[PDB]
RNA sequence: GCUGAAAGCAUCUAAGCACGAAACUUGCCCCGAGAUGAGUUCUCCCUGACCCUUUAAGGGUCCUGAAGGAACGUUGAAGA
RNA sequence: GAUGUCGGCUCAUCACAUCCUGGGGCUGAAGUAGGUCCCAAGGGUAUGGCUGUUCGCCAUUUAAAGUGGUACGCGAGCUGG
RNA sequence: AGAGGGAAACAACCCAGACCGCCAGCUAAGGUCCCAAAGUCAUGGUUAAGUGGGAAACGAUGUGGGAAGGCCCAGACAGCC
């Protein structure tokens, strides 16, 4: 008798609703991380995507702990020789506050083609408001 | 401010009375049509598209007939886009002269360069020639070392090589207005602006000083 | 701490309204109106104010003790205010005073002219003097900051705008 | 201002103070007594 | 630097506030939606039957062939 | 059972322990001009005489004629002193 | 002439010596927020430096703990006359 294994055409996937308003950027990544690979299911495979769809709002809410606001670099090379561009944590939520969170839950799925059809299930908003009504996303207090 | 779209007539040059010689470059500014306008509800920013000279009823095609019928304008020989400043009104069919310029000092000229085809590193990027004689073989005009040994061991990106050259978008900044001629839709820059004979150029104010 | 266990006794004809840790004064030279820090609580009761360290924050007491020089000088800035006093020293150096822009002539080769923050009032009594006036004592010390960096005291002839009260030490060139 | 690793006061006037975690000696009355560890 | 305690003083700093360079982010120019996260706006075009089958994002026949495109030709200050 | 070895030419690229330009502190800093240290790598950073020369010396300039890494960068790019 | 697990990767280090099969269980080193299997475990502390996650002489009212000492309501220490 074989182990049972999840069916991507069979699968079912939730949407949620999380309020990142004065969460600590890590500790709620790792939550997101969970739901979007689906550890929490008891159906969990590894070769499928059973997570679940996840709006964040208020992303430029965010909070980070000791002088990380100002300290922590993100940094990127642009591939072009001497492109080495960096910026601090509070620029990158001037500027594109919905990478912040982008990229720290990009960190935490897997790495290949899994992984990135994990990352398109997480819906990340600056604001308050979604256009995602049609879909009925239930709240998720975390 | 908005600009406009003319056509490089040529270049021919103004004689002042004080006996100075001012090379100028003549362009035909026709009335530009507006034939849309955008805002910030619709499309999110604000601009107009405008067209400008005449084209064949044979050579347009449904979609675009459609477009410039919505407008109720003539077809033109193209559209072109300008971002609105804040204070800036225009309504569609409107029409725009070149006496727009009548009080602007300097302009912005853009076109499209002409094309120098497939260029050497000589004329694409100011290479230095090789020695001609003194024992040199078959490298008088090639680029010479492309880059370091193992270390890298590869070229960086950006390297300056043969290529197309021309045949692109290029502006010329900060030309003094000579004339406005708006009676003969006439507008003489001092300069030289991009392009060959014919082709059409988009002036705007500078925008510097 | 000891600063901060001397009460700051608020005198009659002004007022103190505390809004959770949102504090704000009025009186007769204006008002003015601060957020103390959390790690203080601020006890209000006869006419005398009290700082403490508010539990659960280790630097309370450190930080009850400027609340407590905080306040006190907005009390009197509300009822004497502050007043601090320039002279400028050096010829050709002379300022004055129309509407809230001092117009300084500093020896540059182009007049300066400093806008003043709402608030606070200047005058020149003389031409190489400048009394500002106005309640905060932080804004009044940060213009006259401003005014005396245009042209820091040298030290060589003491030229350049300098406090009226502070001196300025001054050292000869070495001859040969 | 002298930068160097070992700080310390040159006279009474000298004080040590200690701003954005650098510390530092400054002085009333010797301008050349002005220090920072670095 | 201002205000200011810890530390009755002092203190540019610990709370708070202001300045400060060709560096940084913009501003200038160019490329740029394969940005697969493949975006937006405007306009244009197509409004027939029928059969089969395991009956579905199914297959097939007849009728129909638009907008437009490509091809071909004359060519270009566009170009291997 | 081969990793072509100096210098030059061409073409570079990075580091900053900065030569110039920028911002400062101190000065045995009057001014001009310097000395020294701190911050700063955006851009810039000679042509000749002699020598295979790197270097160096010399002539004359320049705001300055930086120091290093890159197989003492670069011969399936040139040269061959 | 030695596989397996750990040390990111890593003959010689740590754990441990592979006869074969199993979609059983318990452990070793090492681990238990996510990549990535297992404590966002419990109790009491310390650190504010991203220290942890590289380094010396030496410098410093950083801060925790401990044991004494000098002076002091016959008024000390600081400030002010
Ligand atoms: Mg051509
Ligand atoms: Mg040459
Ligand atoms: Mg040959
Ligand atoms: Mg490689
Ligand atoms: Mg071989
Ligand atoms: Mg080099
Ligand atoms: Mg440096
Ligand atoms: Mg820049
Ligand atoms: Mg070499
Ligand atoms: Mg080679
Ligand atoms: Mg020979
Ligand atoms: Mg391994
Ligand atoms: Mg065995
Ligand atoms: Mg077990
Ligand atoms: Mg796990
Ligand atoms: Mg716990
Ligand atoms: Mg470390």
């Amino acid at each position: 008798m074989k182990t049972f294994t999840a069916k991507p055409e069979t699968v079912k996937r939730d949407w949620y609703v999380v309020d990142a308003t004065g969460k600590t950027l890590g500790r709620l990544a790792t939550e997101l991380a969970r739901r979007l690979r689906g550890k929490h299911k008891a159906e969990y495979t590894p070769h499928v995507d059973t997570g679940d769809y996840i709006i964040v709002l208020n992303a430029d809410k965010v909070a980070v702990t000791g002088n990380k606001r100002t300290d922590k670099v993100y940094y990127h090379h642009t591939g072009h020789i001497g492109g080495i561009k960096q910026a601090t944590f509070e620029e990158m939520i001037a500027r594109r506050p919905e990478r912040v969170i982008e990229i720290a839950v990009k960190g935490m799925l897997p790495k290949g083609p899994l992984g990135r059809a994990m990352f398109r299930k997480l819906k990340v908003y600056a604001g308050n408001e979604h256009n995602h009504a049609a879909q009925q996303p239930q709240v998720l207090d975390i | 401010m908005i600009g406009l779209v003319g056509k490089k007539v040529g270049m021919t040059r103004i004689f002042t009375e004080d006996g100075v010689s001012i090379p100028v470059t003549v362009i035909e500014v026709e009335a530009n049509r507006v034939t849309q306008v955008k805002d910030l509800a619709n499309d999110g920013y604000r601009a107009i598209q405008v067209t400008t000279g005449a084209k064949k009823a044979n050579r347009v095609t449904k979609p675009e007939a459609g477009h410039f019928a919505k407008a109720g304008v003539e077809a033109g020989r193209g559209l072109w886009e300008f971002r609105l400043a804040e204070g800036e009104e225009f309504t569609v069919g409107q029409s725009i002269s070149v006496e727009l310029f009548a009080d602007v000092k300097k302009v912005d000229v853009t076109g499209t360069s002409k094309g120098k085809g497939f260029a050497g590193t000589v004329k694409r990027w100011n290479f230095r020639t090789q020695d001609a004689t003194h024992g040199n073989s078959l490298s008088h005009r090639v680029p010479g070392s492309i880059g370091q040994n193992q270390t890298p061991g590869k070229v960086f990106k950006g390297k300056k090589m043969a290529g197309q050259m021309g045949n692109e978008r290029v502006t010329v900044q900060s030309l003094d207005v000579v004339r406005v001629d708006a009676e003969r839709n006439l507008l003489l820059v001092k300069g030289a602006v991009p392009g060959a004979t014919g082709s059409d150029l988009i002036v705007k104010p500078a925008v510097k000083a | 701490s000891r600063v901060a266990k001397a009460p700051v006794v608020v005198p009659a004809g002004v007022d103190v309204k505390i809004n959770g840790q949102v504090i704000t004064i009025k009186g007769k030279n204006g008002e003015l109106t601060r957020t103390l820090n959390d790690a203080v609580e601020v006890k209000h009761a006869d006419n005398t104010l009290t700082f403490g360290p508010r539990d659960g924050y280790a630097d309370g007491w450190a930080q009850a003790g400027t609340a407590r020089a905080l306040l006190n000088s907005m009390v009197i800035g509300v009822t004497e205010g502050f007043t601090k006093k320039l002279q400028l020293v050096g010829v050709g150096y002379r300022a004055a005073v129309k509407g809230n822009v001092i117009n300084l002539s500093l020896g540059f080769s182009h007049p300066v002219d400093h806008q003043l923050p709402a608030g606070i009032t200047a005058e020149c009594p003389t031409q190489t003097e400048i009394v500002l006036k106005g309640a905060d004592k932080q804004v009044i010390g940060q213009v006259a900051a401003d005014l005396r960096a245009y042209r820091r005291p040298e030290p060589y002839k003491g030229k350049g705008v300098r406090y009226a009260d502070e001196v300025v030490r001054t050292k000869e060139a070495k001859k040969k | 201002m002298k930068v160097r690793a070992s700080v310390k006061k040159l006279c009474r006037n000298c004080k040590i103070v200690k701003r954005d975690g650098v510390i530092r000696v400054i002085c009333s009355a010797e301008p050349k007594h002005k220090q920072r560890q670095g």
